């Protein structure tokens, strides 16, 4: 249902079953579908198509031309009910493209709260993008990608299917990503590699003198020392006892598969 | 300090 | 004419002149010009602007956003009726440009049937794109561009004016095209050059253990051998009087004119 | 006002205030809002986004799914009343989106005449674009940037935010400007280096056997001569003395902030 | 066998 | 002579 403190443009499209929060709005000319669910304060501006079993958060403003929830482009898909859940706050920019997941991949394509997604910005199926980040200008996320909280994305540039971007990374445009990136680290280049720590992402995010110390010191282990990773993990396990911030890197060696850009 | 998204750096 | 069983919405543009096939689907806020031509059984999402004198088969699924048959890019075209064809089953996805042809270039813009056309693909005037191929996400077709059968071209790939994507080639993305890609071959980078047989491609397509093993055969003539082009034509011709498959080699060559990538 | 001559489909909504010329053309599902000026003989053609304190010239040919006069992409911006000013007989193509500036960055965004803006190429913040320029599919300018006349940018070309692309300059294609390019200059790569004087493009424009000498013999002084910038500057002055064409790199030097590509 | 059409590239 | 603008160059 459409809370009596919503507006709905008399040109848009809403259709029964959806779910509109309190002071949304929804501009001209666009389509809500009925699985959709917005949440309070959330504007579409106009132009924008948002369809399939799709939950969007508050406050977040969606630019004209975007496409969430829908069909995703993978060839195996056949039309499965899948889902696309999007967080709070978030800034979608104009031609952004959010599709919804498979059955093969998990059924959910996930973002988080506070990112801003510039134009022509894509999130294939199945990926999931944390809080506070940038994809830039036609960043693109093959399917099942996963980007952590605070990276950034630079332009043009494209991840590949089931690759990892750590959290505080800065990809630098124009990059080809085929494998997984360590939180805090700078990549660039097709194919993408390593290029030391984002210092000065740390620094503005709070990390402490001795924080990034140690974070660059692991960094080192993984590609200075010159042992290899097995032999490093629990050399950064061992850190990060004393750094707790160093413990990313252990979380995201769990999930990497793979393997690590070098 | 300079953050310049679409070429992915910070610029100074 | 509209047939009784296509289903136009009130909101959508048809303009007197049109033929719309039957069972078609023209979704909310489309326009299509009078020149159009819809196949039976094709449906366009929503927000499609189809113009010009343009004929599209049947069973295609056109997402909100595309740009069909509208002007080209061509500094020299001046307004003439040029055209534009789109065959059957095709999926084109958002934000998709097919441009109409140049009267210098020939007239036609063509696409054939069962191609997957991702986010932001371009296809400009002249361009003459086969059967069963896949275009990835802003994947761009300068002006009287080939892409043959089953030809995979990666995203942010650029393919110059008037080169030749051989059929079965799989093109990786971020790369830029300059010279004409023989079919069979594996291309990247920019300029793309040359790295081996598309494999896996053959092998998913029928291909006989016999006929890969000519084609890598081929591949080695044309860029192991070392002997000028000319010199290895009469010899894959020679080859191709016992494995067919083999012959692709010597059409393409007859069309090239841009030279091949090395 | 609206002019009545000017044509206003129905479906459009065009907002009071909006002051629309004589012979204009607003296509359907079009928005315009009430700080916006569109000068005589402007065409929008269908689905166009036009806000903002924007003016637009006259004879100007804007494309579906196009954004103009869109609030920008900078962090820092806050929705203060900043501009955009676009001249006359622009073509801008389908998905072009062109952004206000910031008042950090001057409160304006700025494009001139007669320039071509192809599918998708963006025009970020604060940005000024001269005359008779062409930015192909996908051409991306950051915030801040300057482009000078008849500079040609390639496609899916990033340039990085306050860059200047002198006058007469062609960027290739995939490529990464992250310094000043000087007039004349041909430039390619990621990031970008120079390849020598864009010789043909002078000769459509004029320029007599002469002047592209005297500028071949400029840019040898800046890339081969081997002496410091600064030793060069007098160098080039004093050889405009003879050929004003020269003084083009004087005037360009004199705006340079992040360096010449080398 | 994994198809990564954006990639361009048959992935393992 | 023939100008490709999203080649970013000048052809033959």
């Amino acid at each position: 249902m459409i809370d009596k403190s919503a507006f709905v443009h008399p040109t848009a499209i809403v259709e029964e079953g959806a779910s509109i929060g309190a002071n949304a709005h929804i501009g001209p000319f666009c389509i809500v579908g009925p699985h959709v669910e917005i949440g309070e304060g959330t504007v579409l501006k106009s132009h924008v198509v948002v369809n399939g079993h799709t939950k969007i958060g508050r406050d977040n403003e969606i630019y004209q031309f975007a496409s969430i929830g829908e069909v995703n482009q993978d060839l195996k898909y056949a039309g499965e009910p899948t889902r696309v859940e999007i967080g709070d706050r978030n800034r979608i920019r104009e031609s952004v493209t959010i599709h919804r997941g498979t059955v093969q991949g998990g059924g959910l394509t996930k973002v988080g709260s506070d990112n801003l997604l510039m134009i022509n910005a894509h999130i294939a199926h199945d990926c999931t993008v944390g809080n506070r980040c940038i994809l830039a200008n036609n960043a693109t996320l093959a399917g099942h990608v996963s980007v952590d909280d605070f990276a950034i994305i630079g332009g043009m540039t494209a991840v590949h299917q089931f690759c990892i971007i750590g959290a505080h990374v800065m990809v630098g445009g124009c990059s080809g990503v085929a494998q997984d990136v360590p939180p805090y680290v700078i990549a660039q280049g097709n194919h993408a590699t390593p290029f030391g720590v984002n210092i000065e992402g740390l620094k503005r995010r709070g990390f402490s003198r001795e924080a990034i110390t140690a974070i660059r010191n692991a960094y080192k282990l993984i590609y200075r020392s010159g042992k290899t990773l097995d032999e490093v993990k629990p050399e950064i396990a061992e850190l990060a006892e004393t750094y707790p911030e160093v413990k990313a890197f252990t979380d995201f060696f769990a999930r990497s598969t793979r393997g690590l850009i070098r | 300090w300079m953050l310049d998204p679409i070429a992915g750096k910070w610029s100074r």
